[PDB]
RNA sequence: GUGAACAGCCUCUAGUUGAUAGAAUAAUGUAGAUAAGGGAAGUCGGCAAAAUAGAUCCGUAACUUCGGGAUAAGGAUUGGC
RNA sequence: CUCUUAAGGUAGCCAAAUGCCUCGUCAUCUAAUUAGUGACGCGCAUGAAUGGAUUAACGAGAUUCCCACUGUCCCUAUCUA
RNA sequence: GCAGUCAAGCGUUCAUAGCGACAUUGCUUUUUGAUUCUUCGAUGUCGGCUCUUCCUAUCAUACCGAAGCAGAAUUCGGUAAGCGUUGGAUUGUUCACCCACUAAUAGGGAACGUGAGCUGGGUUUAGACCGUCGUGAGACAGGUUAGUUUUACCCUACUGAUGAAUGUUACCGCAAUAGUAAUUGAACUUAGUACGAGAGGAACAGUUCAUUCGGAUAAUUGGUUUUUGCGGCUGUCUGAUCAGGCAUUGCCGCGAAGCUACCAUCCGCUGGAUUAUGGCUGAACGCCUCUAAGUCAGAAUCCAUGCUAGAACGCGGUGAUUUC
């Protein structure tokens, strides 16, 4: 999370350090996203803060509208490829990262999302849950 | 609880056991060890794996 | 002077010196608050740890988003044979601690226990307690006076009581001797308890129960020799530094011109005594049991040992504890099993569990099947048989 | 023999089997490997390491002293019978 | 037009391995650049075989960035001699 | 660099809520200087990396007092160094400056901590280009490029490991002393409430999670592979086959076991006494006053509980003690 989130997220499994270039799931005209930091991110010396599902995230778009570049915005991590534990039991991973652009409330710039989407970010943010396509 | 089957072996999987792979379009996959995982990743085929 | 950055140091202070234990056994350095209120209870209790497996049942935590789902836990499985009481020991207080004013022992001792006494056994001439029985011999008197001044006197009762070792698959053939706190009522009543349990059995279902917290007293793995890298969690150096990087670079200032207590340095690890607390009970084992790994759900008649024993330990054939995640040591180890030193009500603490499915595959490998029933019930018929 | 080959790898003739030895396999090393997710965030600096690589057939930019640049780049293919 | 010791910086070129001020100003590249490049030039102290400017090809030379690559790193673990 | 005394002024009004001029008393030794006492038969000279510990002039976190404290936010001050104080772009830099996270991104010391610990980018040998200077050889805290980072087996220290002697040998224990640990954020709810004209907008109790740290652990998932365990492949060699050798482990796929990862899972206690401060009763002083006697409440503090070691010259209970 970081905030502008409703609920709590269980740890998951951490897959997007700062640096990371992942794939942008929505219509804004965004194709990648690059992850300059992690909205909840503790401190420890040289850890790099790393994202997982359903983390706000501040990233900039490396390619895509020329209007969307240049500069920082929230973004949201609906898919990653590093495998995670649910508490039901299973590790599960999905076949890439992407994450969605948001404001820092949590509503998307876009309204509509390619890609399942992990539950754990539907829940944390109903309005990426709205444009979601299947969960899990 | 619930029991799986592997979508390569067609083993029984237990809970807490093996991986389940969400590929891009929704498809789930569910391997009950490393091993129907990697057979799958090296898009290997079931039908021919004289085990399964 | 000054580090460029802040971080917090590397591993505890508390838990020095980094020695191996003197005693494979770890102390119970602790006993519960007695209320004397209650009947005459053992507070600890022996065992084997034989290894663990996975578990699966609904959590029952209103307010969370697994409320009244299923989650799937990791267990572990002590093997827990009744023990048994052979003597009475008395602690009396003074200005200088807790003294052993005498001990008292039963008339007729096992050979396991005997065992205990003795390096040599077998060349011995196994001559353990054989006057101190006489004491019994002469109607009473001897026996009959100490337990008397125990009575008199000790503001506490420990009962002596060894593992029936040779229940346990293990090829250990001398038993496990330790103390143990009596915590029922009135040092009298006390003693009276230890007396009519000599050479008699006590189980766990007598001291432990389900959902209940209870803390694990045993000895750590041993590694032998460590690195500073592994030892203590401190960064590794560079590549290119020369004379190896598994160390740490700045052993210390120019001042204090002395190495000094609190920094790391490579020596032993593992084989240390830890007590760990708040494992929380999910099943009480029954050894005459041949549904032990069966459930209110997943009916099956099936026992807790997993397909082809428990690795490096075999099958558990006795009564047995297990307990929610993991306890300190290693399979074959003794371990103590200690009720908590307080009332917790974490409400994870009084949350009372039903499991749903005990897995049973096997562990020496990516098991595939709880039963052989089963396993047969899907393979088909092979070369063999029929 | 393989192969473009006095390469590498295996062999025949000939020649050696000589470099203190035994028991263990802690830390730390020297030398050789691998690593999930991320992918230079490490660092003075990609140092070190990794990646590419043979051959056949397609394809190939700016620029240029018109000779080059050029294996530019970028692709497909490759066993056995 | 003028002062001065013979004259008084042309053609070019540049914060260049030559610029003090200086981390120059503008533009560009980046989330962010004492870095890089393109430009500007009263240029402390550029400048014409004390060679100036251009320049294809070439370089175990100095430097910037991209793609690929990766245990350099996040953050360590494991194996062999 | 830091802190005071004065109180002209600022602060709608109002010196002192928060500031404070003209003057003036101090403190500090991470600045720079002044000196030249120590080292010139030699104390390795910047930065960083790594790691420990200390100071407090406190940035965060605990509890308070104050306000020009309505609420929210903030600011001033007390007890407080228990606990934390980060990821990056340019620079050899310390410094600086931006982006960004955050509870906060406090300042310092330890031979300007730390080179038989690294690194060697800068600096400052010898090669070389420029520019300024010089007739020249050459010079230049001007720019630039390239430039060997040695030894520990000794003592001590630190980490771990044995161990003679207290009749012998064994078992169970005591606890002096020493160490000691947890940390911080959010959501829900309280509550669109208290307060407020509005804008806005809290907290205690309760619930769920998380950050950083610590100790274990290996059911699970993942990493590792000389299980040279099974299979596949190239070249060659054993006449062929079968089955094998050699290619410094020939290659590739899977691969149990062990080891192992916030890449995995579990676990991380509760009593007291205080500090600031606010009070009680109460004189001095027939009033008044938290204080003088006495005394209540009270903090991330302290002391215990708990946790680690167990004094090899601290100790207790107990068993057996020789026909070769
Ligand atoms: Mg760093
Ligand atoms: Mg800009
Ligand atoms: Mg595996
Ligand atoms: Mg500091
Ligand atoms: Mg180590
Ligand atoms: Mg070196
Ligand atoms: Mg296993
Ligand atoms: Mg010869
Ligand atoms: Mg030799
Ligand atoms: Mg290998
Ligand atoms: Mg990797
Ligand atoms: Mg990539
Ligand atoms: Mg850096
Ligand atoms: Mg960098
Ligand atoms: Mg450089
Ligand atoms: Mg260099
Ligand atoms: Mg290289
Ligand atoms: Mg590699
Ligand atoms: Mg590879
Ligand atoms: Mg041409
Ligand atoms: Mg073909
Ligand atoms: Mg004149
Ligand atoms: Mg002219
Ligand atoms: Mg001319
Ligand atoms: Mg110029
Ligand atoms: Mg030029
Ligand atoms: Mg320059
Ligand atoms: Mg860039
Ligand atoms: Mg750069
Ligand atoms: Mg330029
Ligand atoms: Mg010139
Ligand atoms: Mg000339
Ligand atoms: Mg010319
Ligand atoms: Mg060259
Ligand atoms: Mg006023
Ligand atoms: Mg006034
Ligand atoms: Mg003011
Ligand atoms: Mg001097
Ligand atoms: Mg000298
Ligand atoms: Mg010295
Ligand atoms: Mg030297
Ligand atoms: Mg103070
Ligand atoms: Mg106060
Ligand atoms: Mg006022
Ligand atoms: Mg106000
Ligand atoms: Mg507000
Ligand atoms: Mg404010
Ligand atoms: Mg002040
Ligand atoms: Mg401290
Ligand atoms: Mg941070
Ligand atoms: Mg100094
Ligand atoms: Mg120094
Ligand atoms: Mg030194
Ligand atoms: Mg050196
Ligand atoms: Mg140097
Ligand atoms: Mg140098
Ligand atoms: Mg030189
Ligand atoms: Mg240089
Ligand atoms: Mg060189
Ligand atoms: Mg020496
Ligand atoms: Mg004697
Ligand atoms: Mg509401
Ligand atoms: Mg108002
Ligand atoms: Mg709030
Ligand atoms: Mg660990
Ligand atoms: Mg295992
Ligand atoms: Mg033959
Ligand atoms: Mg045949
Ligand atoms: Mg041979
Ligand atoms: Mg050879
Ligand atoms: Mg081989
Ligand atoms: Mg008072
Ligand atoms: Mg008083
Ligand atoms: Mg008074
Ligand atoms: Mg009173
Ligand atoms: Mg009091
Ligand atoms: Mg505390
Ligand atoms: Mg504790
Ligand atoms: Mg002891
Ligand atoms: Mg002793
Ligand atoms: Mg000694
Ligand atoms: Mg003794
Ligand atoms: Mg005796």
């Amino acid at each position: 999370s970081g905030n502008g989130a409703q609920g709590t997220k269980f740890r998951i499994s951490l897959g997007l350090p700062v640096g990371a270039i992942m794939n942008c799931a929505d219509n804004s005209g965004a194709r990648n996203l690059y992850i300059i930091a992690v909205k909840g991110s503790g401190s420890r010396l040289n850890r790099l803060p790393a994202a997982s599902l359903g983390d706000m995230v501040m990233a900039t778009v490396k390619k895509g509208k020329p209007e969307l570049r240049k500069k920082v915005m929230p973004a949201i991590v609906v898919r990653q490829a590093k495998s995670w534990r649910r508490r039901d039991g299973v590790f599960l991973y999905f076949e890439d990262n992407a994450g969605v652009i948001a404001n820092p409330k949590g509503e998307m710039k876009g309204s509509a999302i390619t890609g399942p989407v992990g539950k754990e970010c539907a829940d944390l943010w109903p309005r990426v849950a709205s444009n979601s396509g299947v969960v899990v | 609880m619930k029991v799986e089957i592997d979508s390569f072996s067609g083993a029984k999987i237990y809970p807490g056991r093996g991986t389940l792979f969400v590929r891009g379009d929704s498809k789930i996959f569910r391997f009950q060890n490393s091993k129907s995982a990697s057979l799958f990743k090296q898009r290997k085929n079931p039908r021919r794996i004289a085990w399964t | 002077s000054h580090r460029k950055y802040e971080a917090p140091r590397h591993g505890h202070l508390g838990f020095l010196p980094r020695k191996r234990a003197a005693s494979i056994r770890a102390r119970v350095k602790a006993f519960p608050k007695d209320d004397r209120s209650k009947p005459v209870a053992l507070t600890s209790f022996l065992g084997y740890k034989a290894g663990m497996t996975t578990i699966v049942r609904d959590l029952d935590r209103p307010g969370s988003k697994f409320h009244k789902r299923e989650v799937v836990e990791a267990v572990t499985v002590v093997d827990t044979p009744p023990v048994v009481v052979v003597g009475v020991v008395g602690y009396v207080e003074t200005p200088r601690g807790l003294r052993s004013l005498t001990t008292v022992w039963a008339e007729h001792l096992s050979d396991e226990v005997k065992r205990r006494f003795y390096k040599n056994w077998y060349k011995s001439k196994k001559k353990a307690f054989t006057k101190y029985s006489a004491k019994y011999a002469q109607d009473g008197a001897g026996i009959e006076r100490e337990l008397a001044r125990i009575k008199k006197y000790a503001s506490v009762v420990r009962v002596l009581v060894h593992t029936q070792i040779r229940k346990t698959p293990l090829a250990q053939k001398k038993a496990h001797l330790a103390e143990i706190q009596l915590n029922g009522g009135s040092i009298s009543e006390k003693v009276d308890w230890a007396r009519e349990h000599f050479e008699k059995t006590v189980a766990v279902d007598s001291v432990f129960e389900q959902n209940e917290m209870i803390d694990a007293i045993a000895v750590t793995k041993g590694h032998g020799f460590e690195g500073v890298t592994h030892r203590w969690g401190t960064k590794k150096l560079p590549r290119k530094t020369h004379r190896g990087l598994r160390k740490v670079a700045c052993i210390g200032a120019w001042h204090p011109a002395h190495v000094m207590w609190s920094v790391a340095r490579a020596g032993q690890r593992g084989y240390h005594s830890r007590t760990s607390i708040n494992h929380k009970i999910y099943r009480v084992g029954k050894g005459d049991d041949e549904a032990n790994g069966a459930t209110s759900f997943d009916r099956t008649k099936k026992t807790i040992t997993p397909m082809g024993g428990f690795v490096h330990y075999g099958e558990i054939k006795n009564d047995f504890i297990m307990v929610k995640g993991c306890i300190p040591g290693n399979r074959k180890r003794i371990v103590t099993l200690r009720k908590s030193l307080y009332t917790n009500t974490s409400r994870k603490a009084l949350e009372e569990v039903s499991l749903k499915w005990i897995d049973t595959a096997s562990k020496f490998g990516k098991g595939r099947f709880q039963t052989p029933a089963e396993k047969h019930a899907f393979m088909g018929t092979l070369k063999k048989d029929l």
